[PDB]
C-alpha cells in the first residue's frame, strides 16, 4: 500500500501549482527513496524534474515501487481546498484506480478526504547525467520572476550571458531593446542582495521567455533560485522544497 | 530555432 | 414621514451586498419595529429574511407602517459610494417615489445625498413558524465560505449530514469525490476553533452548492454563521448583524 | 548631448502612469530649466500639462533645447520594469532616433538598459496665462478619486460648485441623482481633513466624468489634489510631483 | 429533485 | 454641449 503523511502540506499546494501549468498529465513515482515525477511539456522543449525524498514526510509507507498517472489540474483544484497549515496524506492501493488525499488540521478539528481518479500514462523520462556547468547563478527568485515578467513584456526570447562582469538577461522586440545586468554586490547584507554568480567558463545561451516565465510558478517554493549555464546543454533552473527536495526545470535553447 | 529536450538526453 | 438613522452605515452596505445577487427586486417594509425584509429568488428555491431592530438605529421615525420597492443592485450601487465610517439616513415620504440615502462622515466635513426612485412589487411572503431544528451547527463564517467554495468546485451538490461524530459536508462530480468532516476542539481556545454542534435528532439533507455561495455573501457581517437543520425542513443559514438583527438564508432541499 | 539622473525613478514611472490614458502620443520638451510636456488628448477635450524642474535631478545635462517624441504606453511598459527605489536615467543623442532609460538599484547590484524609437511628432501647445481663479479646492487625492468614481457610477456628468457652504460635486442619470457636499472642517486635525476651500466668486460648472477619472491616475504622486475654478475657463486640477514640479490637468466644460 | 420553499412554508 | 480647450487657449 501507499500512504505518505506530509505535516507541512502546504508545500504539495505550492509544488502542484508549479508544475500544472507546464505538463497537463503526468506520472508521480513513488519507492523508498521518496515521491518524485518527471516530464516534458507537449513540445519536448521544457523539462521538469521532482524530487520530495522519504525523509521530510512524518509516515512514508510504499510496500512496493509505483506510479500513479494524473491529470495535474485535477490534482491541483483537490489541492487548492486543503489550509496552508494542513496536514496531508496520500493514500492508494497498489491494485486500485484511485487516489485520495486527506487533508487534516493540527486540531483535528477538521479532516477532509479527497478521491480522485487515477489514469494510465505512458510518458517519456529522459536520462540526466550530473554535469558540472559553466557558470551557475543563484540569485532572489522574486528577482528572477521580475526578470522574466519585464522582459516578456519587451520580447520573447532572453539571451543569458555570463561573464566575469556578471550575468546579463537581454531581449529585443518591436517596442525596443532591453538588457539587465546582475553583480554581486560587496557583501550579502540583506535577502534582495544574496545573489551569487560562479563563473567557470563564459556562458551565453537563448531562450524562450513564456518557459521561463512559466518556471516561475514555483516562486512560493523558496526564498532562492539557482540556474546552471553550459553551452553544450539546457539551462538548468532550480528551487529548492523545504529541505527535504526539489524542482529543477531543463530548458532546450534556441540555435 | 527552438531546439529540444530530446536533442540533448535520450529515454 | 420615515427617517432612519445608523450610525454604523457600514451594517447597511454589508446587508445590500448580501442580498442584491440572490434578488433582483424586492420591498423593504418599515414598522415601529424595525426595517425589515423577505423575498425569494426567481425560482422559489431559496428565501432571505432580513431584520435590523429599531433599537440599533440612532434615530427611528416611522410615522406608519409602510413598503419601499427597490431594485436592489441600485440601492447597492449607491451605498457602495458611502464611507465604511459613515452614518446612513434613510428617508421617505409616505406619498411619495423616492427614496433618499443620506451618507455623513464623522466629522460632518463632507455629506452626500444620493436619490432613488422606489418601484412597485407585488412580493410573496411566507410564514415560518419558530421551529426547533434536529441539529444545529454554530462555526466560524470564514471556515463555511471556504467549505462552500472549496466543495463546488468539485461538484453542484453538497450533502450535509449531522451525527454524533460531527458535522459532514459531502460533494462528488466529474472529477472525483469530497468530503469535509468538522468536529468540535477539545476547548474554544480560539476563533478558528470555535465550533459547536448541537444534535438532537441526526440529519442528513442535500443542497444546491450554488445557493449555499451566494449566501456566504454575507460573511462579512459576523465571525459565525450558524447552520440549522431538520428532515422535513429547509435548512436555515443565519449571520447575526451586530447586534441589532440577521440576515436569515432558507433553503429548500433537493429529495 | 542629453543625460537627466532622477533619484527618485518611482516618480517618473508615476507620471508616465498619470498621462498614457490621456494622451497617445506626446513630446517630451528638454531645456535648462527641466523635463516638460503639454498635449491634448484626441478631442482636445482635455489637456496635460507637466514640468519636472531641473532642480529636482541629481544630474542634469541637456546641451541644447530638444523635443523626445514618444509613443506614451511603450514608454510605460519599459519604465514598468524599474523598481521603485531604482534610479532612473533618460540618455539621448541630440541627432538620435532613440532614447535609452536606464535603470540602477541604489547598490548598484543591478543596472537595466531599455531603449526605444522616437517618432516625429507635431503636437499643439497652447498657451496658458497665469490667472486668478475664482474658486480654488484642495483636498485629499483620495478623497477627490472616491468622490470622481462613485459620481461616475451613477451618471456621465458632474457639476461642481462652490459658494461660500461650501463645494458640491452633483451628478444625475438612469439610477437616480447624487451629489456630495464637502465643507472644511473645524481644524484641519488628520490628512482626512485637510481640505481647503477658497472662494472669491462662486463658480459652477459642469464636466465630463470621464475625463475627470482619468485625471486621478495622478493619485499616487500626491496626498491632495488642487481643483482650480474660473466661471469664463477649463478647470485646473493639479497634483505636485514632490518638491520639484508638477502634472496639471485641463478641462473644458459643458455648457 | 430540487424542491421548492413553497412546498414547506405557504404565503 | 462639451467645448473645447481651443475655445479658451490658442496655439
Amino acid at each position: 500500500m501507499l500512504e505518505l503523511r506530509l505535516v507541512q502540506g502546504s508545500l504539495l499546494k505550492k509544488v502542484l501549482e508549479s508544475i500544472k501549468d507546464l505538463v497537463n498529465d503526468a506520472n508521480f513515482d513513488c519507492s523508498s527513496t521518496g515521491f518524485s515525477l518527471q516530464a516534458m511539456d507537449s513540445s519536448h522543449v521544457a523539462l521538469v524534474s521532482l524530487l520530495l525524498r522519504s525523509e521530510g514526510f512524518e509516515h512514508y509507507r510504499c510496500d512496493r515501487n509505483l506510479s500513479m498517472g494524473m491529470n495535474l489540474g485535477n490534482m491541483s483544484k483537490m489541492l487548492k481546498c486543503a489550509g496552508n497549515d494542513d496536514i496531508i496524506t496520500i493514500k492508494a492501493d497498489d491494485g486500485g484506480d484511485t487516489v485520495t488525499f486527506m487533508f487534516e488540521s493540527p486540531t483535528q478539528d477538521k479532516i477532509a478526504d479527497f478521491e480522485m481518479k487515477l489514469m494510465d500514462i505512458d510518458s517519456e523520462h529522459l536520462g540526466i547525467p550530473d554535469a558540472e556547468y559553466h557558470s551557475i547563478v543563484r540569485m532572489p527568485s522574486n528577482e528572477f520572476s521580475r526578470i522574466c515578467k519585464d522582459l516578456s513584456s519587451i520580447g520573447d526570447t532572453v539571451v543569458i550571458s555570463v561573464t566575469k562582469e556578471g550575468v546579463k538577461f537581454s531581449t529585443a522586440g518591436d517596442i525596443g531593446t532591453a538588457n539587465i545586468v546582475l553583480r554581486q554586490n560587496t557583501t550579502v547584507d540583506k535577502p534582495e542582495d544574496a545573489i551569487v554568480i560562479e563563473m567557470k567558463e563564459p556562458v551565453s545561451l537563448s531562450f524562450a521567455l513564456r518557459y521561463m516565465n512559466s518556471f516561475t510558478k514555483a516562486t512560493p517554493l523558496s526564498d532562492t533560485v539557482t540556474i546552471s549555464l553550459s553551452s553544450e546543454l539546457p539551462v538548468v533552473v532550480e528551487y529548492k522544497v523545504a529541505e527535504m527536495g526539489y524542482i529543477r526545470y531543463y530548458l532546450a535553447p534556441k540555435i | 530555432r527552438q531546439t529540444s529536450m530530446t536533442d540533448f538526453y535520450h529515454s
